[PDB]
């Protein structure tokens, strides 16, 4: 008697390297416990007193940030309960683009809450049950809190005390600068019509000075030299090709077949010929820029030399097609002169040197357009990645606020005022169901929690004073965190804001992801390949 | 290779550290949290000698089970602890300990210092101790009544359960007769004088505690009596034979005679010693060390029965029992050494063995359980339940206070803590209430293994609690439904639940206290 | 899980799976012990990891020979061995009867039942069912033909029907042999010494005593007929001082005179022995032989040797005790006053060789409350399966003696006492209704493989017998050669009621602790 | 044994051991599924060998995933198989009825019964059932409303109650809609597209078609609204002739006739569609949206988007 052997059934057909878990012990309460420690690995970097974190991936790329889906990313999550809440994270920022730290905080938050219930006696399905009227009570009460709407996206000033929230939590330090740069490139690709594409604010980090040397650019950049001897234009008539600047040759098999010496003779002088015709034809169209996504070659280059025409080569074909969008021209699949609107302009291309970078600049002079470039400076390639993921949350924050312009009070103030309110509804609520909307009522307190533990200060203090002043009436009173003690403030007055949509979003992905891993009751795991 | 510390020295420190211990904590309670209460499941360990050990024994089980974490290493520390002090609780203490670092875990989460939880649990644990020392009633230990309930509320969450009125009166005949007093200190040794010997077969309703004692053993000589109705005895610490000198006691022979002169004196040295022992006119003789047949051969001619090498305790329970004084020089033999007192002296066969019975002893104050049943297994079980029960009973006939079971004295000083925290206004109020409501898990516990809802009935018991002369309320764990304990009749000794509670709270602040883990280094 | 968390390398068996397997190892011994049982059923060969044989047909030797390294397997091994320490009947029908008390709570486990609830019911059948055995009893006057009844009952389904035939004879005689009215039996006091030469029907009962040794003086005679037996303790050999002595001689004479002077001591017990020789032998009429526990020098083999005396020297602490009950003397440490009381009387001894073994008869004693059973046989496993039948069988009739009641066999007693409990079930509160049927049905699985071993089918011999017990009332069980219900206490087909009651109590209780064991654990790591 | 005489290294379990092997596999693999019948069964999370995480209380997606390598297991997996390709419910419950009847029947064998004769009692038995069946199926007009109770009886099974009240409906009204009187529905034409960014009660039926890509020309509209559809299977690329051809030129000049002459055959299609384009669309009034099962290179993109057609290449063939 020194074995227990695997009883009879399952246990014993399983496979050699799988694991199986069953019961609120082996599964429910392991699968909190990995979200609980992803919660923990993120809770620090949450607001603007969150920290940064640097992550070493598998490649031994280094990323620092205090972006939680980017932490995630690259982070080899593999607890599948965690994985899940990951993917609702991903999940935030691919509808909204922040708010993915309030997901795993929320989350987390709820799943050990959760697992507190059932050791009370809650079952799993009651647990859902009142997790789930809670979030519709929620949503329901959120519209209620909104307290601003942005009111113009066309100004830059509004736009700018608008975006700063966002990107204060990253970068907090330096936050004026960098809203007012995103808003200038948002209003600059803003059009008449209501619909904002984030792709059209492009990104180049280039090394050297800092983060106060950045700029916006109403067109494009890319990091790269001219082919030509023509290197500044100033008044900009760009042709774009999508073929290369050579001459056609046949999709079929092609043969020179000479016969005799006067054909081998006069062959190569045909080819530089229609080579000469070929560009003089384009230069005539009044076309001083060729920009090619393919190669160019030695003949077709000297002639353009010849004909004065500013030669750049794009490899990448999102890049030829921005430059489309970014001078309003047409990429031509043949060598054919461009028609009047075919073509493109600029008030400007030109050759610089922006550091050791030699960068080619379609620059508009006028304040508008379709594609604007956010150039940064910095004195580090892992800083500007930063600053480029904080790019990313004010672009996102814009895109959100045309989508839907309405705004809620920061700083954990809506968080109080939802678990306030939905406290209030659990109180009159009969039931077991009251023990769920309570504890998922307590949860958002662990966002105000979160950014007073940031801040440096005593969380249930803040969160005292938070609970006094929104009983007393203020739903719009949140954490100061410019303050060394437990402080308060009006976060309209403030202007510490965030976006309905992103809170909504946050709340309801939050709330699916925890749901499901409560749902899940028996795990099979197969043998790590 | 320029370190600071040897390689295998690693060093945790902080929150991981603390998590780390309340989980390992909590892991130990979660182990045995199912073995409490009537209604409680038995457990099969495998020990590393091939054994089985089938229990529900909090204290037998985490005895039984290894483990390398620091911190459950103190929470088996601490089994062990109640184990030897009241020999009960073993698992309730167990469960409180997991709670309480469970509570704990919040606060230090929320930024709270460990030293302000802990001076908040020796609030908490000294309010306790008043509260429960405040709803204890007293016991008429004379009642046989009152002790066979106290003992019947301790082993009904043992396999003995069903044979509980046997159990019962077992264990309260064992410590009654133990119930030594000397020079003005009064003895209850139920671990050297109550001796539980385990003969498997029979059934376990002709168990019984005898008015003596019982070894494993045999007459010297066939020819010795086996049964005597008035037997006279002497103890010996002395072997009967001839042994050597302590010193170099070299003989050199020359002559003739001397040699024979030699081996008959040992001869006369063997006689001279049997007739020291027959000028007592005893009727049995037994000894420590060896007796040999020259001196069973003279003992015999006396009509004595000789019992050669008994144990030093089983000696020294026969002393107790007859009434005997063991000694060990038959000339320094008197008649206030020798032994009156037992009524009868048989060597039965039980099986294929001789047992010997010093039984119908008058005033003995020794005794030897025989369990008799199915299996050493069994038997063991029997033999631990028993001990729980008689520890019971000792520690009732130290301290005659009672108070209530079912979780009915957990919830009482539960409300009394939250009652006494309203007047509390500094930051302690926090933790001070939740070990108040950490108290609660004894009842939550009970519940789970009875099978019935812990939500509601918690509830209603909480809300009975807040009225005036509810605090003997608890649960059945046998139906799951909330009694009055004065009705029921689960009473637990005072001593049991206090040291319990002091118990918890302690290990508590210790694994609070702790951090910065470090290992590796070798003595 | 938790225990896994602390100890990793830990094994645990949780509530369905502890369930599991426990059952499954009681079901699996239950599949092996099955065949065991009844007259009619096989014989197991077992072969050591040295390679020697044992037939076996018995419960017990069969479990510890078997190969198995399981918890419940070690569970019913212990309990089993306590059967068999106790009544020297009852291992199979125990392992069998476990068996089917987990797999009958099984069949209302795996339907959601409670096993707390399965054992209540449990607790409650087996109150009935002791009271029903206390009533089935048979009280009887413990006369020959009856104890040979009991014996046969036993030696029947350990060996063959010509050897148990023999068999017994041999141990209800060796029995009332050794007997004393109201007192209980030792039987310590029969002797069982194996032979290796002749037919196992050999096997005889010797009314006196065969030691396994005899003289080792060739002048000693190999036979003696009207014989003084000398019982002695005292040693006859050299012994040196407790003390170092020495001798010191200074030569060669005092060297002789002290080689003659260093068993002067010996010498005078030799002399103190061929002193009482001549007194109560005053010729060669009658004989002496000496029976010493300790040992003989052959200075002292050929004095007593030169008086006409055998003696056989290192014989057995309990052949102390059986020659002064066969013989009649009185056996002693010390011959400081030896005298003709002293001695016991056999009407025969003689020697025996067998190859290189010797063997001592002391036989024609008058009454000897002392006897041996010599085993005869071919081999060393047919000694050891006779070793063992005769074992139970000597238990057998013991315990028919003990008790003086005697129950009826064949699964009579099961039948009747199923049908018992099942016009009892009603009178039980609530689902422990179910642990009632399935100590019933449990209680019906010794009938069930009686016909299973004889050739028949179990369901229809059942219903025969339960369907004549319910009609006639009579006590009836399997008829092993016909399949049909047979009055057992007619037929003389008896069991012991102390192995019934044993089986009873203590199967129920190791199936009920089992039943509420909810976790097998290996942490000891 | 006899088989283990002549390959040593054979496994073999007997009469009494086939037996236990066989139903024992059968009742581990009814236990783990006993959880997943009903409304209230519990989901169970299957993490493939590379991560991947399925939730599911579906049987036979269950079976499938464990980590199993019974022989019996492979049997019973595989009628469930059957039970599932044929009528998409009845796994779970085809897998506790087998060990069900393996178990009851192991009930009376361990006692001695034959099976033979317990498979002859399972024949009778078979044919009774079928007859109750029959007598007890409720002939009933297939109305929305019966429809819908079905829809929901299958889907409050599978998935939680409100999204089931999403799929109820949805799943109800695409069969209501592809489904001809008395004419067998066939479910290829319902199309089944999964998009991956919105909430799970979003879920809806698209009464109409949803392809999983687009048009590659960025000047092709992005909405058309009174369109007319050409489902093509015809290539719009480059297309080289099955003979090896190759092309002989002795100047840059007939390079470059033969550079515009090597596309004539493809550009002569797209002029066919220009052409019924135009006669089909006067003006910019209506639209016109080409499918193509094949290729559609870029030449013939750019020529359509001049004209103003929106093609999308590489369609299914369903
Ligand atoms: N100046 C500020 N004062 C207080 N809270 C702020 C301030 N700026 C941002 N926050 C808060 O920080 C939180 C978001 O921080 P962040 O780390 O970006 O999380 P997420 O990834 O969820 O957007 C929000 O609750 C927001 O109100
Ligand atoms: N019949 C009963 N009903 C409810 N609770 C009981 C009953 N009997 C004992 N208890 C409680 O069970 C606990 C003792 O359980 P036990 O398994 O002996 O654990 P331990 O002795 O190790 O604390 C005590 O709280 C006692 O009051
Ligand atoms: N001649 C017989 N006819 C019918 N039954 C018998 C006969 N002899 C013995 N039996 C029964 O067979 C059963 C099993 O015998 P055995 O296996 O030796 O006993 P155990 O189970 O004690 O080892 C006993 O209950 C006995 O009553
Ligand atoms: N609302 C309901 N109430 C009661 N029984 C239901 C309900 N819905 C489904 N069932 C039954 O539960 C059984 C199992 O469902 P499911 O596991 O999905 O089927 P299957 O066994 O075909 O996989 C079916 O027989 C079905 O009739
Ligand atoms: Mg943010
Ligand atoms: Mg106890
Ligand atoms: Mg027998
Ligand atoms: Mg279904």
């Amino acid at each position: 008697a020194l074995h227990v052997p695997k009883a009879p059934g399952f246990a014993q057909m399983l496979k050699e390297g799988a694991k199986h878990f069953s019961g609120l012990e082996e599964a429910v309460y392991r699968n909190i416990q990995a979200c609980k420690e992803l919660a923990q690995t993120t809770r620090t970097a949450y607001g603007p007193n969150g920290m940064n974190k640097m992550v070493i991936n598998h490649l031994e790329k280094l990323f620092v940030t205090n972006d939680a889906a980017t932490i995630l990313r690259e982070l080899e999550v593999q607890h599948p309960a965690a994985k899940m809440i990951v993917m609702a994270s991903h999940m935030q920022e691919q509808e909204v683009g922040d708010g993915t730290n309030f997901v795993l905080v929320f989350a987390g938050a709820l799943l050990e809450l959760a697992e507190e219930l059932l050791r009370i006696g809650l079952s799993v399905s009651e647990v859902i049950e009142g997790y789930e009227i809670a979030c519709r009570k929620a949503h329901e009460i959120l519209p209620n809190l909104v307290c601003c709407s942005a009111k113009n996206l066309r100004d830059i000033d509004e736009v700018s005390s608008l975006l700063r929230t966002s990107i204060m939590s990253k970068q907090y330090g330096n936050e004026v600068f960098l809203a007012k740069l995103i808003a200038q490139a948002c209003v600059s690709i803003f059009p008449d019509s209501g619909h904002f594409n984030v792709d059209n604010i492009r990104v180049c980090k280039i090394l050297g000075s800092g983060i106060s040397s950045s700029s916006v650019l109403h067109g494009m950049v890319f990091k790269k030299e001219t082919e030509g001897d023509v290197t500044s234009v100033k008044d900009a008539k760009i042709a774009v090709y999508s073929c290369p600047f050579d001459g056609m040759i046949t999709e079929t098999k092609g043969t020179v077949l000479i016969k005799t010496a006067e054909e081998l003779m006069n062959f190569s002088k045909g080819e530089e010929n229609l080579m000469d015709a070929q560009v003089k034809a384009i230069a005539d169209t009044g076309a001083n820029v060729v920009v090619t996504g393919g190669k160019v070659a030695d003949m077709a280059l000297h002639y353009a030399n010849k004909y004065n025409i500013m030669l750049v080569r794009l490899n990448s074909k999102w890049d030829l097609r921005r430059l489309c969008k970014t001078v309003g021209a047409t990429a031509l699949p043949r060598l054919t002169p461009p028609v009047l609107e075919e073509m493109g302009h600029c008030d400007s291309v030109y050759l610089s040197e922006v550091g050791d970078t030699q960068v080619v600049v379609f620059k508009h002079e006028k304040e508008d357009g379709a594609i604007s470039t956010i150039v940064l400076r910095g004195s580090t390639d892992n800083l500007m990645d930063d600053i480029e993921r904080a790019v990313d949350d004010g672009v996102n924050t814009f895109k959100v606020l045309t989508r839907d312009k309405r705004l809620v009070p920061g700083g954990g103030a809506t968080e109080i005022e939802l678990a306030k309110q939905i406290t209030s509804y659990g109180e009159t609520c009969p039931g077991l169901e009251q023990y769920a909307i309570k504890k998922f009522a307590e949860a958002f307190e662990a966002i105000p929690r979160a950014l007073a533990e940031n801040s440096g200060v005593k969380a249930n203090e803040v969160i005292s004073k938070l609970y006094a002043v929104h009983q007393e009436g203020n739903k719009n009173v949140g954490l100061d965190i410019e303050a060394e003690v437990p402080a308060v403030k009006d976060m309209l007055e403030a202007g510490i804001l965030d976006t309905y949509l992103g809170k909504y979003w946050a709340i309801k992905l939050a709330t699916n992801a925890a749901v499901t891993v409560l749902r899940v009751d028996q795990i099979i795991m197969a043998k790590p390949a | 290779p320029v370190l600071v510390l040897s390689q295998n020295t690693k060093r945790e420190s902080g929150r991981k550290v603390q998590s780390g211990n309340i989980n390992a904590a909590k892991t130990i309670a979660d182990i045995i949290r199912t073995c409490l209460g009537p209604k409680s499941m038995m457990k099969m360990l495998l020990d590393p000698m091939g054994g089985i050990v089938m229990t529900n024994d909090g204290n037998a089980i985490l005895r039984e089970i290894q483990v390398q974490h620091p911190a459950a290493k103190s929470m088996i520390e601490i089994s062990r602890t109640q184990d030897e002090e009241v020999g009960d609780g073993t698992t309730s203490v167990i469960i409180l300990a997991g709670e309480m670092l469970s509570v704990a875990e919040h606060f230090l989460e929320q930024q709270m210092h460990p030293t302000v939880v802990i001076s908040a649990y020796r609030k908490a644990l000294d309010d306790m101790i008043s509260t429960l020392k405040k709803i204890s009633i007293p016991v008429d230990i004379s009642d046989s009544d009152m002790m066979l309930n106290i003992i019947n509320s301790s082993i009904t969450t043992k396999a003995i359960s069903r044979w509980s009125s046997l159990a019962c009166n077992i264990a309260l005949d064992a410590v009654k007769m133990v119930q030594f007093e000397e020079n003005g200190r009064k003895e209850i040794d139920i671990k050297k004088y109550a001796r539980v010997e385990k003969i498997p077969g029979g059934i376990i309703e002709d168990s019984c505690v005898l008015r003596g004692v019982m070894i494993n053993k045999d007459v010297t000589h066939p020819r010795m009596r086996r049964y005597i109705k008035n037997p006279r005895i002497v103890l010996l610490d002395s072997s009967l034979e001839y042994k050597k000198g302590e010193s170099q006691t070299d003989i050199e022979i020359t002559r003739e005679e001397d040699f024979t002169r030699i081996l008959q004196m040992e001869e006369e040295y063997i006689q001279q010693l049997c007739e020291d022992i027959i000028q007592l006119k005893p009727d049995v003789v037994i000894t420590e060390k060896g007796i040999s047949d020259l001196a069973q051969h003279y003992l015999m001619r006396a009509n004595i029965t000789a019992i050669r090498r008994v144990r030093k305790t089983d000696n020294n329970r026969i002393a107790r029992a007859c009434g005997a004084r063991i000694v060990s020089r038959p000339e320094e033999l008197r008649e206030d050494d020798v032994g009156t007192g037992a009524g009868l002296l048989e060597i039965k066969k039980i099986g294929d063995e001789y047992f010997t019975f010093i039984t119908d002893c008058k005033d003995p104050k020794a005794c030897t359980i025989l369990l008799r049943g199915a299996s050493k297994e069994i038997l063991s079980e029997v033999e631990r339940n028993l001990q729980d029960a008689m520890q019971v009973c000792r520690n009732v006939l130290l301290d005659p206070q009672l108070v209530p079971g079912g979780g009915a004295s957990e919830m009482a000083v539960a409300h009394a803590l939250t009652e006494k925290s309203k007047a509390m206004t500094g930051v302690e109020q926090w933790p001070y209430r939740a070990v108040a409501q950490a108290l609660e898990v004894i009842p939550r516990t009970l519940i789970q293994n009875c099978g019935a809802s812990t939500i509601r009935l918690l509830t209603s018991l909480r809300a009975k609690h807040t009225q005036e002369n509810c605090e003997t309320w608890g649960v059945n764990g046998e139906t799951g439904t909330l009694v009055d304990m004065k009705e029921l009749g689960i009473w637990e000794p005072l001593a049991v639940k206090l040291q319990t509670y002091k118990t918890a709270v302690e290990t508590a602040v210790l694994l609070l206290r702790i951090d910065d883990i470090v290992s590796g280094h070798k003595k | 899980a938790a225990v896994k968390t602390l100890n990793p390398k830990a094994e645990v068996a949780r509530a369905q799976a502890a369930l599991a397997v426990n059952i499954s190892a009681a079901r699996g011994l239950q599949d092996v012990l099955r065949t065991n049982l009844g007259p009619k059923g096989t014989m197991k060969m077992l072969v050591s990891g040295a390679g020697d044989i044992k037939l076996t047909k018995d419960g017990n030797v069969l479990l510890h020979e078997m190969q198995i390294q399981h918890p419940t397997a070690s569970l019913i091994a212990k309990v089993a061995t306590a059967q068999d320490d106790i009544t020297g009947d009852g291992t199979t029908s125990n392992v069998l009867i476990i068996g089917e008390l987990l797999k009958q709570a099984d069949l209302y486990i795996s339907e959601g039942l409670h096993p707390r609830i399965i054992t209540e019911g449990f607790e409650a059948a087996k109150e009935k069912a002791l009271q029903f055995l206390e009533e089935v009893k048979v009280s009887r006057e413990m006369d020959r033909e009856t104890l040979i009844d009991v014996a046969r009952t036993s030696l029947r389904t350990k060996v063959h029907a010509e050897l148990a035939d023999v068999l017994t004879e041999a141990v209800v005689d060796s029995i009332l042999a050794i007997k004393k009215q109201d007192e209980p039996i030792d039987l310590f006091m029969i002797e069982i010494m194996e032979m290796k030469h002749k037919s196992e029907t050999d096997t005889s009962l010797i009314r006196g005593l065969v030691l396994d040794h005899g003289a080792r003086h060739p002048d000693m005679k190999k036979r003696v007929e009207d014989a003084y037996i000398l019982t002695c303790n005292v040693s006859l050999e050299y012994e040196k001082t407790e003390v170092n002595s020495g001798f010191f001689y200074k030569s060669a004479e005092e060297r002789e005179k002290l080689v003659k002077a260093e068993r002067k001591f010996i010498e005078d017990r030799v002399k103190k022995i061929i002193e009482l020789k001549r007194k109560v032998c005053g010729d060669s009429d009658k004989g002496f032989v000496v029976i010493n526990q300790k040992g003989i020098d052959p200075f002292s083999l050929d004095a007593l040797s030169k008086e006409g005396i055998v003696a056989l020297r290192r014989a057995k602490r309990r052949n102390m005790e059986r020659l002064t009950l066969a013989c009649g003397g009185v056996a002693l440490n010390s011959f400081d006053d030896l005298s003709p009381d002293c001695l016991g009387h056999a009407g025969l001894v003689y020697e025996y060789t067998l190859g290189e073994e010797k063997f001592t008869f002391i036989e024609k004693c008058n009454n000897p409350r002392s006897v041996t059973l010599l085993i005869k046989g071919p081999n060393k496993h047919t000694l050891t399966q006779i070793k063992d039948a005769v074992r139970d069988g000597l238990r057998a009739v013991k315990n028919a003696i003990d008790d003086g009641c005697v129950v009826p066999g064949a699964g009579a007693v099961e039948v009747a006492m199923a049908e018992a409990l099942i016009k009892h079930k009603p009178s039980v509160k609530g689902r422990a209704q179910l642990g009632v049927q399935a100590f019933a049905d449990a209680l019906l699985i010794i009938p069930k493989v009686l016909a299973q071993n004889s050739g028949f089918d179990l369901q229809e011999t059942l219903v025969k017998i339960q369907a004549e017990h319910s009609e006639s009332g009579q006590l009836v069980g399997v008829d092993l050669n016909t399949g049909e219900p047979m009055v057992a206490a007619e037929v003389g087909v008896w069991d012991n009621y102390c192995v019934k009651k044993q089986l009873l109590h203590s199967c129920t209780v190791i199936a009920t602790n089992i039943l509420l064991v909810d976790e097998i654990m290996r942490a000891g790591m």
